[PDB]
């Protein structure tokens, strides 16, 4: 068992536990029992940004990006109730955890795309009649993506939403209309979707692991510009336990 | 050591006169400008860009934020005859501080 | 004459147009690295997240800066004092986002400039000179260490190192005043006496020597042609300059001895700037300027403001506005 | 960046007129015997 | 204590208001003190797990002595004026405090610096004296005169 | 055109007055007082402990004279726009398109004349010093006497400085 | 009243000192470059203590004669004038540090 | 355009360094 | 202006009885306050919890009321949260916790009264400055 | 294009303690609310109406009296995302 001193500085702190490849088991669900996800960990491995066509009538594609904000990306220590529904399906309801990370990725050409990689208020459900979590279980769900900056954030000219100037003070007699979009900060709240594909199950320990794909919007800089669509792929780990 | 050197003593000592004297005279001219508030306050291109583009930040815009702080926080006590009453809510402040 | 001996002779040769020397062997590559990286970064580096809050600051010309606003931006606060060479980054893009060029430049530069000092000693020794010009240079050098290295060490982050830019310099000064009240620090004050005084004595000496140039030229020619490089006789009358200056003040405030005069000219600004450097270096450990905030109190206990209190109001403006998004807790403890 | 476009010519002339002055003075100094 | 979920509290920048990741992933304190995550201390280490600050330990295991110690140390930060007014430079007079750490560090930086200068002084002089020209250039034997011109 | 005189009132119907910008300030907060100088409304920086916001105080603006004569605005954003203009004094409609105006104040010919002439006056002081020196010291312009006797410049030799007849 | 007292007697005192430089130079037989050099402190004094407030609303905004008072003057010039950004100040800094 | 200007002026200064150092008037002892 | 008996007269209890401090008491209160409290409460704010200050209005709205000598002396013996619901001696200096806050050990009853007196008098002198924080520095 | 925080200042939020939006420090304004009830109240938000605050599970009788005594100081308005995200109801970046 590793300690903080074994791990510190290595990059391992940003990685999710994996399960052995022997873990193709089945974790039984007792529909009379209440369950809990004690730790949900999401480690992103790829960030794709949807390119934005000119003709708008072709197909938009997801291009690969370069991560520039280092090993600061994983969500972890997420916990929440795991409910058994009438139809035998399971629903994870996220209560709390380190469930967001600002991430900046960079596109070819140098454009930086900041996003709040998150599963805040994740509600995720399985197919009906899950008598056991298995390597064919998958969760699909929605989550909230709050504004990348929160209300106190001040832009470089000191304008903000809950604080700051409400005008471009360096241009005292400029016509204000042209600057409205930059002067008036807006707080977005959007939704994201995620799929968790369970690939490994330790039925003995209630541990599962797999891969995930999530989709969400990136930073809109408080309404100053359009966000990009981001697809995030990675691996996840979860420990289930009876509650 | 340095590539170039004095070779003329008279020029050396004249230069020692010239440099600080000229510097002080230049600063004087600038202050004569400030007498009329004819300042070097802004770079207009920077302000246009920054007004339109809230992700654009330089040390110049950072310093303006500092100046704005100085003005608001020091003006009422520094200029008592103006009777500036600046309620707490109008004082420019970053987060927490 | 074997190859190592030949190489050593060339390195320490007093015939090279620019002296190389052993210090130069370190100096040249480090200064070249610092210089090249600095030029490239100043022109073309993308914005840098100096304060580690994913708020990149644009420093380069191509990204909307002019000569005055431009800078190589200090490495990220998330890095702190961590060593961040290129090979510690997953990519150059990462390295640039996080302000790696700053670290490369200031470490190569500090090494280089230290070796420059060493090199001054070294050539002085090869030429049969007295050794202490390098000691004079230690004052600006120590200053560079103070703002590029010591202050970051004390504050725990190169993100608080002086930026490599004009407006960045001003930023550093203003924030320094907010956080340390450097104006009220006697070492900075001694620094100001050092450079004001040095400027004064510079003009003084210049003007006195110029005033007593011995006539060797006609009015249509530069008086400078009256001195010839390597001539054995002095080109001005120090006795006349002394008679003048002595009468300007009183006789015993004037130097008749050129050696002691020139020593004074060396010592004053060097010592002054040493104190300036020590000011920055000790405020690096938060031993700050004099605090007389609310020092004067009347009979009832009313605060009677002094100029120190007005200074404090300005300082508060700087403090509350600086790094407006970087603080979550009420005290700025570094 | 919306710079003032006259800046360009203002800078060019600022560099060129006095530089040229110096160059003239220097070259005719060299050509004197 | 007031009911905040500190693990999920997003600060104004998007970084966690209380907790964030170090560049290598360790869970660390947020705000400017992100620079100080290398810090280790007896009052803090019980909250530390393999991945850094452990959110369960934070939620459940913070003892009063830790709260005390943190309050004390926070209010005795090594910041103070030369006339020993404790606190940030903008603080009012009241607390007569400069940390022993500031005194010791500043004193010994100054001393170390001047002793480096003394080293330059005396090493340069020792070299000059050993070689025989610490009192100046011999007029009849000026080395540079025996040297080829640089150009 | 003159837009007309802005009169600000709060919900209680008190007339409020915008604090005018002093010439010293590139920027200035928007603060409204009553006739007695008591702060009655403002545009807050931090909203979370705001007490004097136009929205809380129900600030309106009515125009008298000028192009907006007879009109009253009550929506906070508009009222605030006009208050912002009101720190500059009387409010005008400007054509900013024709010259592609940038919205930043420039000085008048009074300013430029004054600047140019104070600066030239100051530089010409130096001219006076230089040429006066040249006039009075013409004899030593190329340097001092090669045969300057040390005793003329040393103390006590002459009773009167620089007067050889007083040895 | 002491402020104008000091500023004005100070102005004429500086005039007197430069006249003294000229006078002694003339008696001793040296060129008057020391006086000429002293024109720079006089330009600084006159521009900062006289012209600057004369352009402003009143003497109030001149520098006050005191250590901390002058520090305030510095900080004021940063906050209100952005004086560090001024190329004339920059040239002054080059002259002094140089 | 500004960038080109800034860098050009800078480049001229470096060139000037080169000439001032290597193609200086030789100091000649007399 | 001077430090009059009027200024030095403060509520003794919630019943409206008042007590008049001596100048010596007030100054002692100031010294003791600097000694044991000012590291967190300099100027009547609270550094480790800025939401609660030492303004008399804040003290008056506390539970039980702390805007009088007895309330403050009781607080220095057995501090509670603002609503009176919890005893916080374990994290706040007090006579009850003088073992873990050693500076409270050499404080006597007389001292607690002086400190209380200082806390009540100071806002009568400094007005907004007391508990106002940096805005009023 | 509207600043929603300024807008909310024009509602009852700008007059009273909004149980759905207001930062928890506000509860210091009245006797008995901070920190215990204030915590309970912010934790169990949002509320459709003010008197719903009396339905919080676990409340002692004392606490209900205090609440009833303060209902006039309370209001509710629609939850404003900008005010409740970031954990800003627990710490909105304002100290002294
Ligand atoms: C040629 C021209 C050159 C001119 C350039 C000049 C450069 C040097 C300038 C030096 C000026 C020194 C001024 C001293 C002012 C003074 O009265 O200083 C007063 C202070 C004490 O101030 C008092 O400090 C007190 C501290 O309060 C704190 O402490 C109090 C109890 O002590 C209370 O508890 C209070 O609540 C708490 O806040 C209060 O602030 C008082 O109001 C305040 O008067 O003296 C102290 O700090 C004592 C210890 C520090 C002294 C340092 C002396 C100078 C150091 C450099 C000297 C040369 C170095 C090189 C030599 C080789
Ligand atoms: C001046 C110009 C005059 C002409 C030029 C002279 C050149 C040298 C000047 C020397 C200073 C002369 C004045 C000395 C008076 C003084 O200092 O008086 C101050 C004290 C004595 O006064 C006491 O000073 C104390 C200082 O606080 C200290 O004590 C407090 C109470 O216990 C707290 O514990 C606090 O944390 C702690 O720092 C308190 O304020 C007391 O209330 C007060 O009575 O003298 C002391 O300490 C003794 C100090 C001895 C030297 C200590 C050297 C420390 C090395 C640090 C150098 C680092 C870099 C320096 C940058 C500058
Ligand atoms: C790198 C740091 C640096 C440097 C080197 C300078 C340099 C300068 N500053 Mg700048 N300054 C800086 C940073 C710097 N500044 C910063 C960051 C700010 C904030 C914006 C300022 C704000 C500032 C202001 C507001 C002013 C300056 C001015 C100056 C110039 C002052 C020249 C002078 O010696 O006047 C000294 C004064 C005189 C020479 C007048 C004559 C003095 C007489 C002769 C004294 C005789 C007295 C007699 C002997 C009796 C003594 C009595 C004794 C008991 C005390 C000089 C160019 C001044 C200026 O530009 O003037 C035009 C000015 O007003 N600076
Ligand atoms: C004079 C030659 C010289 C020196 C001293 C340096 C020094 C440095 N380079 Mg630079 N560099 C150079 C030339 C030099 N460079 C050249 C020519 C290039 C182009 C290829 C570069 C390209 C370059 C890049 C791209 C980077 C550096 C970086 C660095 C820093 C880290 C180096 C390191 O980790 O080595 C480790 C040290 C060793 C391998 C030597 C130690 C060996 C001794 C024997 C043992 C230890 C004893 C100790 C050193 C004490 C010696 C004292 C002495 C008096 C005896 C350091 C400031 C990095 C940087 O700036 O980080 C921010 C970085 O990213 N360099
Ligand atoms: C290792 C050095 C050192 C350090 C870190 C300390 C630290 C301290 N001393 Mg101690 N002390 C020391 C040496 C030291 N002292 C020495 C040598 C003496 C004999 C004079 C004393 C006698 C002494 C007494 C009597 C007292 C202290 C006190 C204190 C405390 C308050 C300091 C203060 O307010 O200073 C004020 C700050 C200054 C005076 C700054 C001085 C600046 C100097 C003069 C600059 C000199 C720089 C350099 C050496 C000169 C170079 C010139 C160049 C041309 C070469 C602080 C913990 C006080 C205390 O609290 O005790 C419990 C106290 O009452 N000290
Ligand atoms: C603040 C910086 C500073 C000071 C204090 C200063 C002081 C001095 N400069 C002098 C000289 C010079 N300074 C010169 C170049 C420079 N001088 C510079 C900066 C300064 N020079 C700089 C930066 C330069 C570079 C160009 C030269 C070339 C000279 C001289 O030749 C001369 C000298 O002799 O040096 C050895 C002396 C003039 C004596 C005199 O006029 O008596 C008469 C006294 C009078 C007329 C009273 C003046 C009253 C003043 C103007 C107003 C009142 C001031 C208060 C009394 C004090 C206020 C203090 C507060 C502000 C803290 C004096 C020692
Ligand atoms: C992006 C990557 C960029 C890569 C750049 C790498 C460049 C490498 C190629 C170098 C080619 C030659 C260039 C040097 C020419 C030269 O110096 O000759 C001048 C003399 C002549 O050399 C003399 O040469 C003589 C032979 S001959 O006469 O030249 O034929 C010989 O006899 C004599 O001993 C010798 O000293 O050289 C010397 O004086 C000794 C070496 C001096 C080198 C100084 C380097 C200083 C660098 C400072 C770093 C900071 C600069 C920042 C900007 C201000
Ligand atoms: C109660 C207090 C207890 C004690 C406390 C001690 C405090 C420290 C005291 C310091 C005393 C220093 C004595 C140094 C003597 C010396 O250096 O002689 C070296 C020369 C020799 O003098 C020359 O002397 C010569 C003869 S001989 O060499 O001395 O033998 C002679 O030839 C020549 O004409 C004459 O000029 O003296 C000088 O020429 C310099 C004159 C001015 C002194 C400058 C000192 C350094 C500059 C000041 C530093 C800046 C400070 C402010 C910064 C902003
Ligand atoms: C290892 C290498 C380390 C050094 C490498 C870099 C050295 C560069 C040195 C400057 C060379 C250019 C000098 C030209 C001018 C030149 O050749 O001067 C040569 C001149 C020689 O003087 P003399 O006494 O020989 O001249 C007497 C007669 O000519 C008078 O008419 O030297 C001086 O005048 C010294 C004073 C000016 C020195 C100015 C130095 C300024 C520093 C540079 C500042 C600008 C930088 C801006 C950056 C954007
Ligand atoms: C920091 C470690 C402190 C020291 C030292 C002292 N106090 Fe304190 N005080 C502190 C905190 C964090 C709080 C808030 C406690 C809570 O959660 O309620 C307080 C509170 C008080 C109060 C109540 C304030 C009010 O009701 O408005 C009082 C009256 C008080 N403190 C007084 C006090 C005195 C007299 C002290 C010195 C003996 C003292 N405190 C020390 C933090 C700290
Ligand atoms: C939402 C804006 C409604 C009120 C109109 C703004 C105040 S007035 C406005 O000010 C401009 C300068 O900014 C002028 O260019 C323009 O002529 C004028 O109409
Ligand atoms: C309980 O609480 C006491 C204070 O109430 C402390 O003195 C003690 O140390 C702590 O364990
Ligand atoms: O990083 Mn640059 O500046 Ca030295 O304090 Mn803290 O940190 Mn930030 O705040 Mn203030
Ligand atoms: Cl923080």
């Amino acid at each position: 068992t590793l300690t903080y001193d074994d791990i510190v500085g290595t990059g391992l702190a940003n990685k999710c536990p994996t399960l052995d490849d022997t873990a193709r088991g089945a974790y039984p669900i007792d529909s009379s029992q209440t369950y809990r996800i004690a730790r949900l960990c999401l480690q992103p491995t790829t960030f794709l940004v949807k390119e934005e066509p000119k003709n708008k009538r072709q197909e938009a594609e997801f291009v690969p990006t370069k991560l520039v904000t280092r090993e600061t990306t994983s969500l972890d220590q997420i916990q929440g109730e795991l409910k058994v529904n009438s139809d035998g399906s399971l629903t994870f309801v996220e209560e709390d955890g380190i469930d967001f990370q600002p991430v900046t990725v960079q596109m070819a050409g140098g454009e930086r795309i900041p996003l709040l990689f998150t599963v805040k208020n994740l509600v995720a459900s399985t197919q009906p009649n899950v008598t056991s979590i298995t390597t064919s279980t998958d969760f699909k769900g929605e989550f909230n993506v709050p504004s990348y900056r929160t209300a106190n954030f001040l832009d470089p000219k000191g304008r903000g939403l809950a604080s700051g100037y409400d005008s471009a003070i360096a241009l005292p007699q400029a016509k204000e209309e042209e600057l409205a979009r930059a002067n008036v900060k807006r707080f977005s709240l959007t939704k994201g979707q995620i799929s968790l594909n369970v690939a490994k199950v330790d039925g003995r320990t209630g541990e599962i692991a797999g891969t995930f794909e999530s989709e969400q919007l990136s930073d809109d800089d408080m309404g100053a510009h359009e966000p990009h669509e981001v697809k995030i792929q990675g691996v996840f780990y979860a420990s289930i336990e009876p509650a | 050591i340095f590539g170039i050197a004095f070779s003329n003593k008279r020029w050396l000592h004249f230069f020692m006169l010239f440099v600080p004297v000229t510097g002080l005279w230049m600063s004087a001219i600038g202050v004569v400008g400030l007498a009329l508030n004819l300042r070097s306050y802004d770079f207009i291109s920077q302000e246009i860009r920054a007004a339109e583009d809230p992700e654009f930040e330089t040390f110049y815009t950072k310093n303006l934020l500092l100046n704005e702080g100085i003005r608001a926080w020091m003006a009422p006590q520094d200029q008592p005859h103006e009777n500036f009453v600046f309620p707490e809510e109008v004082l420019p402040r970053g987060n927490a501080l | 004459a074997n190859l190592w001996e030949r190489f050593c002779n060339w390195v320490t040769s007093t015939d090279n147009r620019l002296y190389v020397g052993w210090f130069g062997v370190i100096m040249i590559p480090t200064l070249l690295a610092a210089t090249i990286c600095f030029v490239i970064a100043f022109i073309a580096a993308p914005p840098v997240d100096i304060d580690g809050i994913r708020e990149p600051v644009s420093g380069s010309l191509l990204y909307g800066n002019n000569i005055i606003t431009g800078a190589v931006v200090p490495s990220s606060n998330a890095i702190g004092l961590h060593f961040y060479p290129i090979w510690e980054a997953a990519s150059l893009d990462e390295w640039l986002y996080n302000g790696g060029p700053y670290q490369l430049i200031i470490f190569h530069f500090l090494l280089g400039a230290s070796c420059y000092m060493g090199r001054q000693w070294e050539l002085s020794y090869r030429l049969g000179m007295r050794p202490w010009i390098c000691v004079a240079y230690s004052a600006p050098l120590a200053s560079a260490f103070a703002v590029f290295l010591i202050y970051p060490i004390g504050q725990g982050s190169f993100s608080d190192g002086m930026p490599l830019g004009i407006s960045g310099t001003f930023n550093f000064m203003i924030v320094f005043q907010a956080e340390h009240n450097i104006l009220m620090h006697p070492f900075h004050q001694l620094g100001v006496a050092g450079v004001f005084g040095g400027a004064l004595f510079c003009a003084m000496h210049g003007s006195l020597v110029t005033s007593s140039l011995i006539r060797e030229t006609t009015e249509t020619e530069s008086a400078n042609y009256g001195y010839k490089f390597g001539q054995e006789e002095e080109t001005y009358n120090i006795v006349a300059a002394h008679g003048y200056f002595g009468r300007l003040i009183f006789q015993y405030a004037s130097f008749n001895n050129s050696r002691s005069l020139h020593f004074f000219l060396a010592a004053w600004p060097v010592v002054g700037v040493w104190f300036a450097a020590l000011g920055i270096s000790t405020m690096a450990f938060n031993l700050n300027g004099f605090n007389f905030n609310h020092s004067v109190i009347d009979a009832k206990g009313n605060v009677i403001n002094t100029w120190a209190d007005i200074i404090n109001r300005a300082n508060l403006g700087m403090e509350v506005m600086h790094e407006r998004n970087a603080h979550n807790f009420p005290l700025d403890l570094a | 960046m919306e710079v003032n476009q006259l800046g360009l010519i203002a800078t060019a002339l600022f560099v060129l007129v006095p530089s040229v002055f110096l160059i003239i003075l220097y070259v005719q100094t060299e050509s004197q015997q | 204590k007031l009911g905040a979920n500190v693990g999920s509290a997003q600060g104004p920048t998007g970084l966690g208001k209380y907790l964030m990741r170090s560049p290598t992933g360790e869970i660390i304190f947020g705000g400017e003190t992100m620079r100080f995550w290398d810090f280790r201390g007896p009052w803090l280490e019980p909250l530390r797990g393999p991945n850094g600050l452990d959110l369960n330990k934070i939620k459940n295991d913070i003892q009063p002595w830790q709260e005390r110690r943190a309050a004390e140390y926070m209010t005795h930060a090594p910041l103070g004026s030369l006339n020993s007014v404790g606190g940030v430079a903008t603080e009012i007079n009241s607390v007569n405090f400069v940390s022993p750490r500031s005194w010791l560090a500043t004193s010994h930086f100054v001393l170390a610096f001047f002793f480096l200068v003394g080293h330059l002084w005396h090493a340069g002089r020792a070299r000059a004296a050993a070689a025989g020209f610490e009192k100046g250039i011999d007029r009849e034997s000026e080395p540079v005169l025996s040297m080829p011109s640089l150009d | 055109a003159w837009k007309g005189h802005a009169v600000f009132r709060n919900k209680e119907g008190e007339e409020l007055f915008v604090r005018r910008m002093p010439a010293f300030f590139e920027s200035f907060p928007v603060i409204l007082t009553d006739k007695n100088g008591v702060v009655k409304a403002d545009i807050p920086f931090r909203r979370a402990e705001s007490k004097y916001s136009f929205e809380q105080q129900g600030v309106t603006v009515s125009f008298y004279g000028g192009e907006l004569n007879g009109q009253t605005f009550t929506d906070p954003p508009t009222v605030k726009s006009y208050a912002r203009k009101a720190i500059f004094g009387e409010i005008f409609e400007f054509d900013t398109e024709t010259l592609n105006s940038d919205g930043i104040f420039r000085t008048s010919p009074r300013g430029w004349f004054t600047f140019a002439h104070a600066v030239f006056a100051l530089l010409f002081f130096f001219g006076h010093i230089w040429h006066g020196a040249r006039t009075l010291f013409r004899d030593v312009f190329s340097g001092i006497d090669p045969e300057l006797s040390p005793e003329q410049v040393e103390w006590g030799f002459y009773q009167k400085v620089g007067d050889v007849t007083t040895r | 009243g002491l402020w104008t007292f000091i500023a004005l007697h100070g102005a004429f005192g500086l005039i007197g000192f430069m006249l003294r430089q000229f006078e002694i130079a003339r008696l001793v037989g040296v060129r008057p470059y020391n006086a000429i050099a002293f024109s720079a402190p006089i330009a600084v004094f006159v521009s900062v203590f006289l012209i600057y407030p004369l352009g402003q609303s009143s003497w109030f905004f001149a520098p006050s004669f005191g250590v901390a008072a002058i520090f305030r003057f510095l900080l004021f010039f940063q906050g209100f004038h952005n004086w560090t950004l001024n190329p004339f100040h920059m040239m002054g800094v080059a002259g002094v540090l140089g | 355009m500004e960038t080109i200007t800034y860098v050009f002026i800078f480049a001229c200064i470096i060139a000037l360094f080169f000439f001032a150092i290597f193609f200086r008037e030789p100091p000649r002892i007399t | 202006a001077e430090l009059t008996p009027e200024v030095l007269t403060v509520p003794l209890n919630s019943e409206g009885k008042t007590i008049t401090l001596t100048e010596k008491q007030y100054l002692e209160g100031k010294r003791l306050f600097q000694y044991a409290c000012a590291s967190c409460h300099v100027g009547g704010i609270t550094k480790t919890n800025p939401s609660l200050d030492l303004r008399t209005e804040t003290l008056a709205l506390a539970t039980p009321p702390r805007d009088n000598i007895e309330g403050l002396v009781d607080y220095m013996k057995n501090p509670t949260t603002y609503d009176g619901e919890q005893e916080i001696a374990e994290v706040h200096p007090s006579l009850r916790s003088a073992d873990i806050f050693p500076k409270m050990r050499n404080l006597t009853e007389k001292d607690l009264v002086a400190i209380a007196g200082h806390i009540l008098v100071e806002p009568k002198i400094l007005g907004d400055k007391w508990g106002g924080g940096k805005v009023y520095y | 294009l509207v600043n929603v925080v300024d807008e909310k200042l024009g509602t009852a939020y700008g007059e009273k303690i909004d149980l759905n939006n207001t930062n928890i420090a506000a509860f210091i304004q009245y006797r008995g609310l901070y920190p215990t009830l204030a915590k309970l109240i912010v934790k169990n938000a949002p509320y459709e109406s003010v008197e719903d605050v009396l339905n919080i599970p676990g409340l002692t009788e004392r606490q209900k009296q205090i609440l009833r005594e303060n209902l006039e100081h309370f209001t509710v308005t629609e939850v404003e995302t900008a005010l409740v995200e970031g954990g800003d109801r627990y710490n909105n970046g304002l100290y002294k």
